[PDB]
């Protein structure tokens, strides 16, 4: 995250590390139950072996309310493409269940019309993980969360290099210094309703961090529901 | 003109469908919708989309 806030106490309780064998974080993932971590597909390549930490918010600490999960199964959706990005969606199911507690809980799935329809309308979005806090910069050691505008489709359209697919949105700001970045994909991007959190997207790509007339690409969460029930069976 | 779930999501709590000409409103799993059949409850602990305080 460039920019934003600390997640304080008990802030983003649904927010999962991906660790690899250096117990290192490479990505994010968002609690959905239990037994089952939201993720972005790509994030699967980058490393052989990994696990999934939760309830962390400052890695240079043991706080106590941390712990790591094995993962039990992988779900990948089975059309991602690492060319475009395109489906950058997986499920992964755990070996232990996740017990919840301060700072460790899930976000809601949400229906998929009202989602879009009254979610996907709100002004603002929130993002959150230990990624870069900017774009050529070292990884964080705390979590942080930012409040990300939606962004008009075509205007995301024309901003992008790359092409913009259904399975994807766009969020962020056109030169404000604010995004997600590298290290942040796979997680959260929830939004809230009345004090209520729900899963709106995955932290996808972006054309580096917080790059004027560059937005951040998530995964659209509404597209893929059906899925993610399926997923969890 | 905004009616049923497009006036303030027809005072639902959480989903809002329209059936019909009126509003159903409904709920994520781990709540249950209220009496009232708009507001909805957790059933239990840590329920989803819950900032903690505990
Ligand atoms: C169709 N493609 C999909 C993948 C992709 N990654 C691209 C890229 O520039 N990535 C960086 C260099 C990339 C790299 O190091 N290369 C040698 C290509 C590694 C990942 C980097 N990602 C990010 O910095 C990142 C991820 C992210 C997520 C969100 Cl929501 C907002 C901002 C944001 N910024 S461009 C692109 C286009
Ligand atoms: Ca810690
Ligand atoms: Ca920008």
């Amino acid at each position: 995250i460039v920019g934003g806030q600390e997640c304080k106490d008990g802030e983003c309780p649904w927010q999962a590390l991906l660790i690899n064998e250096e117990n290192e974080g490479f990505c994010g993932g968002t609690i959905l139950s239990e037994f089952y971590i939201l993720t972005a597909a790509h994030c699967l390549y980058q490393a052989k072996r990994f696990k999934v930490r939760v309830g962390d918010r400052n890695t240079e600490q043991e706080e106590g309310g941390e712990a790591v999960h094995e993962v039990e199964v992988v779900i990948k959706h089975n059309r991602f493409t690492k060319e475009t990005y395109d489906f950058d969606i997986a499920v992964l199911r755990l070996k232990t269940p996740i017990t919840f507690r301060m700072n460790v809980a899930p976000a809601c799935l949400p229906e998929r019309d009202w989602a879009e329809s009254t979610l996907m309308t709100q002004k603002t979005g929130i993002v959150s993980g230990f990624g870069r806090t900017h774009e050529k910069g070292r990884q964080s050691t705390r979590l942080k969360m930012l409040e990300v505008p939606y962004v008009d489709r075509n205007s995301c359209k024309l901003s992008s290099s790359f092409i913009i697919t259904q399975n994807m949105f766009c969020a962020g700001y056109d030169t404000k210094q604010e995004d997600a970045c590298q290290g942040d994909s796979g997680g959260p991007h929830v939004t809230r309703f009345k004090d209520t959190y729900f899963v709106t997207g995955i932290v996808s790509w972006g054309e580096g961090c917080a790059r004027k007339g560059k937005y951040g690409i998530y995964t659209k969460v509404t597209a893929f529901l059906k899925w993610i029930d399926r997923s969890m069976k | 003109t905004r009616k049923l779930c497009s006036l303030d999501n027809g005072d639902c709590d959480q989903f809002c469908h329209e059936e019909q000409n009126s509003v159903v409103c409904s709920c994520a799993r781990g709540y249950t919708l209220a009496d009232n059949g708009k507001a909805c409850i957790p059933t239990g602990p840590y329920p989803c989309g819950k900032q903690t305080l505990e």
